RNA sequence: CUUAUGCUCUUAUUUACUAACAAAAUCAA
């Protein structure tokens, strides 16, 4: 069975179709973690 | 510019004026009533005028029975059918 | 409406029963009328010392958009 | 399955192609997996034709080989989808695989800049207080810079009419609009999206960013404030260009003087040699990392504004359908994007030069140097980097080696990667505009010393910051086998002979600079000028932009566009046209296309009907006034 | 579960017409050839005038029942749902189709 | 001149996206007087989208947020995609979470114009075909009753 | 034949000036000359509402309509026109007027429209704004310290773990 | 039925309508 086609771009007959029919799952890796921690450890060393 | 402009220029008028003087053109589909009937001319001339009046009768008569839904307009349409009727008779007296 | 996709193509069955015209085209003029038959200053610094089936992920496509955008 | 069910399934094909062009993932819930397999097979099939026609037609537009006026607008519309689709994919590869800078690199990058500013004793720029003595004048210069867009044009749209009203509200209430800007620097961290568009230049496609007008005023005030307070506190040293004190042809002139004025470069009595390096910095602003960028700016800027700058770069970029968040790269379209782009370049300038030599070039903190000056000659003689300067993303390094320093430098390159077949002169690129006598002679000693110079410099900057490549590199060695020193500054193509390396000293025309020593006051070198081939094609593309935009424009607007583009060519490159033979052919073919546009306005191209009096008499007498 | 294939549904509708034909013979009980031509190859079958009328009236009556059952189903279909905004009947009809897909 | 959003214009915009779709924003602004297609797109993508996340803060969310704003300092469009939330709400709570450490007259006419434009779907060509078909049947009805009235007089 | 034609063939016996007399006399008797209501393609700049079939002429829809020179003459001498437009659903003509003094149109039959003490005070507002800016700058530094206090506590929670 | 059209010349000044085609307008004071 094929679902019917509701498009965001075209509406030839001008149908009023509900908003859910008209319109990620990952996390950051540890590289963004170790970058920001090293910049703070470089910064705290620079302040001392 | 619409062909209303292109039909009324000097050259198109000029050859009709020759065809009046060289033959049996003129048409009559061009001109007006003319306002008076007692000032009109020979019958063979007037028959084509009279024939023209029948043709606006047939346009108006076909227009009367439509569902245009305008009571005022069909009152107006009955008035032109009545005046063209009285007009059709005055050419018959002239005939 | 008035702007439609084809449900079927125009068949050659319809043009077969028509009567021909015999108009003379420039590309049906005689040509090729004969067939051929076969027989110490480096210390002070901070720090010194293949084909993919995707047109968009290709290496030539990356070299394209780096040169033609700039 | 009937004519009804075949009719509905073909609409998923159209919807998939629109999602592909929008770079939106096409996923229909409940779609049968064999049928989703068929549609993706053909969307990729249509995409291969769609992209390859965009490459094929792009190569036709650069050659000028009969592209339709509609197809130039279509090819512009195809590449801007391909550029963002390549941009959005590059955003996801940073998001999946982390930042390209490692924590070992960014610790050292941060440590270099702290070491520099501590030696400069740089006081950081504060947040602008309300009792700030220069505050009303910095605000006016910002608004006048925003207003100069609209003194030219006649018509304004609803966005532009909003933009002029916000300036007039700021002229009338100068104290009220400062309190709106000072509040947005302290509080506002989420910004309206940026609409991107792309400009056709027939050789490349340049990007243009459109910032919201109410956010544009607080950017323009910030950009006036940051550039004013940087120069009062002397942030940027002398080598960073554009200089605010010299025009780009004067930057060529001083640099060509300042080479010759430095001692003993031309002297090649011993085995000593001189090396000039030119590299673009690749995708420099494209590789700026915001977390690194926010930490670097806290050294020089009060962290409220350093937080204003980092948040403003993280906005939504909108084309028509296409929309993505700029996670990684710098937006150059911002007003204060110049202050970021040169400050991030100052970090790269310290990685190449080092802390010791960049102190020698920029001089001490209390009494800095001029652009190419040293405090004494002994400071200059140490450390073979003689002159450094940096345009936007283009660096210029002058190395003067001895014979012994040159042999050590070129040995350790050949130790790492030698060539038995002597193939280093193959990929070595030099200037194909000069004659073969005049360009760099491919001597095996100088070529291997040329690549060894670049190999030292490429290793000093990590590949996570900039992509410094040999293909973008131009190195010209001056030696006893090479009498010529060749470089290319801001569109100007320069060849240098000394006075003594010439066979005979012949008198020259306007295209030749006479380079004077400071103390002898004697002309000891000649600089031979040409227009770059990249600038010749840039001017040829402007003439096409006059013609392809003017469909049914009047004759005198075509003549006025020709005059303002011909003056912009000749008043910048003044004396450099004379030595350039390809440019004189473009001027001839370019001016006659303008005249043919008038002749296509009439239905006659006949030469007798159009004497020179029709085109060249002034507008006061009824002519077009073509120059 | 599933739908019914066109071989089974042809069989089931065949059996319903046999049962209905059986009760017509039962009700007719309670209330109380082939010649081929020589000249041509055409064949002639003698029929009673009854059972041809009875077949024709039954086919008409079944068409009436299915027409009015669908017509009454039309009436219920445009009187039940009124939650979502629409523009015409064909809108609500298409958005019933999307509700059937869920 | 930069206006605030009434709940009337809020409902017109929701019904506009329900018909026109999310990419036709100049279609939406045509219904919506005094508002820009940029402003219409900005509101639906920051406020009115029912996919958005306007709710309470679990302690997982607060620990995640203070994690992200520490690891990605001041990158709110990035953080709002990691939190799958709107962005200024994410700033609003980060502003609040740190404060834990403390020491019809016109509108209905627009709405009547919007109510009719959403419910008229045809264009020039279909409305004209309707007009020509009604006028053709009206000419037909006229000519037939002509023939009947002449048949009343006996003349065929 | 051609959009631009240099020569139009005249009859071999013709003249321009004698024709001008002749042509003028013809110009009194035609049906096209006596009726001069100008037919013009136009767009309505002021959404409509029909009064018979209550149709709405969207915003600015094309019409072939009829312009009429009005017998009125705005002020001592300014021209004023009356434009008429037929309705798509029903046969009904709706009329305009063009007011030259008030640039917008006005309409009629068949249609309806959709709708030192002051200087001391200035120093006071100057003083109020600086204190607000000092507070907001103080807020952001406090907001960082409030973030650090959670950051130091979470680090202490890591140490305890 | 009631029922004046047509024919012969002059008086002060250059202005209206079709737009499918073109729409960076730039720029020297
Ligand atoms: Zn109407």
């Amino acid at each position: 069975k094929i679902p019917a086609a509701v498009s965001n771009w075209k509406n030839p007959n001008g149908y009023t179709v509900a908003l859910e029919r008209r319109v990620e799952n990952n996390t950051i890796n540890d590289g963004f973690m170790k970058l920001s921690e090293a910049l703070e450890n470089a910064d705290k060393k620079a302040r001392q | 510019s619409r062909n209303v402009d292109k039909a009324n220029s000097v050259l198109v008028r000029f050859q009709e004026q020759q065809a009046e003087s060289a033959g049996g053109y003129k048409d009559y589909s061009r001109y007006q009533r003319p306002r008076n009937v007692s000032k009109v001319k020979s019958i063979k001339e007037a028959n084509e005028w009279k024939r023209q009046v029948s043709k606006e009768i047939k346009q108006k008569s076909t227009r009367i029975y439509d569902p245009s839904l305008n009571e005022m307009q069909i009152a107006e349409l009955n008035d032109e059918l009545n005046n063209l009727f009285k007009e059709w008779k005055r050419w018959q007296w002239h005939i | 409406t008035s702007h439609r996709p084809q449900l079927e193509a125009r068949s050659g069955a319809k043009a077969a029963a028509y009567t021909p015209t015999g108009i003379e085209h420039a590309r049906l003029l005689p040509g090729h009328t004969t067939l051929k038959y076969r027989k110490s200053w480096r210390k002070g610094t901070a720090f010194g010392r293949g084909y993919i089936n995707d047109m968009t992920k290709s290496e030539y496509h990356q070299e394209f958009l780096h040169k033609h955008v700039r | 399955i009937r004519q009804k069910k075949a009719r509905t399934i073909l609409q998923h094909l159209s919807e998939a192609w629109r999602c592909w062009k929008a770079n939106i993932p096409w996923d229909v819930p409940g779609m049968p997996a064999p049928i989703k397999k068929i549609i993706e097979r053909y969307i990729k099939s249509k995409a291969d034709a769609w992209v390859s026609a965009a490459h094929y037609n792009r190569e036709r537009i650069k050659r000028g080989a009969h592209v339709e006026k509609t197809m130039v607008k279509k090819n512009l519309g195809r590449l801007t989808r391909l550029w963002i689709k390549n941009e959005q994919e590059r955003q996801r590869q940073i998001q999946k695989n982390g930042p390209e800078i490692t924590p070992e690199e960014a610790t050292t990058i941060f440590s270099v800049m702290v070491e520099w500013l501590e030696s400069r004793s740089f006081s950081p720029i504060p947040f602008p207080p309300l009792t700030y003595k220069n505050d009303t004048k910095i605000l006016v210069l910002a608004l006048e810079d925003l207003k100069d867009v609209y003194a030219s044009k006649v018509r304004l749209n609803a966005s532009e009419r909003e933009e002029l009203a916000l300036i007039e509200e700021a002229y009338d209430n100068p104290h009220d609009t400062l309190n709106r800007i000072k509040k947005y620097l302290l509080t506002q961290r989420v910004f309206k999206p940026v609409d991107i568009t792309m400009m056709e230049n027939y050789q490349n496609i340049s990007p243009v960013y459109s910032v919201d007008p109410l956010e544009k005023i607080t950017d323009a005030y910030l950009d006036q404030y940051l550039w004013y307070e940087a120069d009062q506190r002397k942030l940027f040293p002398n080598w960073i260009k554009p200089s605010d004190s010299e025009i780009p042809p004067l930057l060529v002139y001083k640099w060509t003087q300042g080479i010759n004025n430095l001692s003993e470069i031309w002297d090649v009595s011993r085995g000593q040699s001189a090396v000039l390096l030119e590299t673009t910095l690749g995708e420099m602003a494209e590789k700026i990392d915001f977390t690194l960028l926010n930490r670097l700016l806290r050294l020089i800027v009060d962290p409220n504004i350093a937080d204003y700058i980092t948040a403003k770069n993280n906005v939504v970029i909108n084309f028509k359908d296409m929309s993505h968040v700029n996670k990684y790269g710098l937006i150059r379209g911002l007003k204060f994007a110049s202050f970021i782009f040169q400050y991030y370049g100052l970090v790269i300038d310290l990685l190449l030069l080092g802390q010791e030599r960049a102190t020698d070039l920029a001089g001490p903190a209390n009494n800095p140097n001029e652009f190419m000056q040293f405090k004494s000659k002994e400071v200059e003689k140490a450390h073979p980097i003689r002159l450094y300067t940096r345009y936007l993303d283009r660096i210029y390094m002058l190395f003067h080696f001895e014979e012994d320093e040159g042999e050590e430098l070129t040995d350790e390159y050949l130790a790492e990667n030698p060539d038995p077949n002597f193939e280093n002169s193959i990929g070595y690129n030099n200037r194909k505009c000069w004659p073969k006598d005049s360009r760099m002679r491919l001597i095996r000693q100088d070529v291997n010393l040329g690549r060894a110079v670049f190999w030292e410099i490429q290793s000093r900057v990590p590949t996570s910051l900039t992509s410094i490549k040999w293909e973008n590199a131009f190195v010209s060695v001056y030696s006893k086998n090479n009498p010529n020193l060749l470089f290319s500054m801001c569109g100007f193509e320069v060849r240098i002979l000394p006075r003594q390396r010439m066979e005979e000293v012949v008198s020259n025309d306007e295209g030749v600079w006479d380079l004077v020593d400071e103390r002898t006051k004697q002309r000891t070198a000649k600089a031979y000028l040409k227009v770059s081939e990249e600038e010749i094609k840039k001017f040829d593309s402007r003439i096409r932009g006059i013609l392809m935009a003017s469909g049914s424009t009047t004759f005198t607007k075509v003549a006025a566009k020709w005059n303002t583009s011909l003056i912009s060519l000749f008043t910048y490159f003044r004396e450099a046209i004379v030595a350039t033979e390809p440019l004189l052919d473009i001027l001839v073919k370019g001016e006659t296309r303008i005249q043919n546009r008038v002749k296509l306005g009439l239905n006659s191209k006949m030469p007798t009907r159009f004497p020179p009096a029709v085109f060249y008499t002034p507008k006061e007498l009824g002519g077009l006034g073509m120059i | 579960r599933g739908g019914i294939s066109y071989d089974q549904l042809a069989k089931l509708s065949y059996e319903k017409t046999l049962r209905n034909l059986a009760t017509q013979t039962q009700n007719s009980s309670k209330q109380d050839k082939v010649q081929k031509d020589t000249k041509t190859g055409k064949i002639t079958i003698a029929d009673d005038d009854k059972l041809v009328n009875k077949l024709a009236v039954s086919l008409q009556s079944e068409s009436k029942k299915r027409y009015e059952a669908r017509k009454r189903q039309m009436q219920n279909a445009k009187t039940l749902y009124g939650v979502e905004s629409f523009i015409n009947d064909k809108n609500k009809q298409f958005n019933e189709k999307l509700s059937r897909e869920s | 001149k930069g206006g605030v959003w009434t709940n009337v214009e809020d409902q017109i915009l929701k019904a506009a996206v329900q018909k026109y779709g999310t990419h036709q924003w100049s279609k939406v602004a045509s219904l919506l007087q005094k508002k820009t297609a940029r402003q219409s797109e900005l509101r639906w993508n920051e406020y009115l989208n029912p996919k958005l996340n306007f709710t309470e803060f679990s302690k997982e969310e607060d620990a995640q947020l203070l994690d992200l704003a520490r690891e990605l300092p001041n990158q709110w469009r990035t953080i709002a995609d990691m939190m799958a939330r709107p962005a200024q709400v994410c700033v609003e709570r980060y502003n609040r979470l740190l404060e834990s450490e403390d020491s019809e007259d016109e509108e209905k006419e627009m709405l009547a114009e919007a109510r009719a434009r959403l419910l008229n779907t045809q264009g020039k060509k279909a409305t004209r075909k309707i007009r020509e078909r009604m006028l053709e049947e009206s000419k037909r009805i006229a000519e037939l009753q002509k023939r009947r009235e002449l048949k009343q007089a006996g003349i065929n | 034949s051609e959009r631009k034609a240099i020569n139009k063939y005249y009859p071999p016996d013709y003249n321009p000036l004698e024709a001008e007399k002749l042509s003028r006399k013809m110009a009194k008797k035609l049906k096209t000359m006596n009726k001069s209501h100008a037919s013009i393609r136009l767009m309505t700049p002021f959404s409509m509402r029909c009064l018979e079939c209550n149709e709405y002429i969207p915003k600015s829809r094309k019409f072939n309509g009829k312009k009429e020179l009005l017998k009125e003459k705005y002020l001592d001498s300014i021209k004023i026109y009356r434009l008429t437009i037929s309705c798509p659903r029903c046969a009904n003509s709706i009329a305009f007027r063009t007011d030259p003094g008030n640039s917008d149109y006005v309409m009629e039959v068949g249609g309806v429209r959709n709708y030192l003490e002051k200087r001391l005070a200035k120093i006071q507002q100057e003083q109020e704004d600086d204190e607000e800016l000092e507070n907001l700058r103080k807020k952001n530094l406090e907001m960082s310290q409030r973030a650090e206090m959670i950051n130091r506590s979470k680090h202490a929670q890591q140490e305890k773990a």
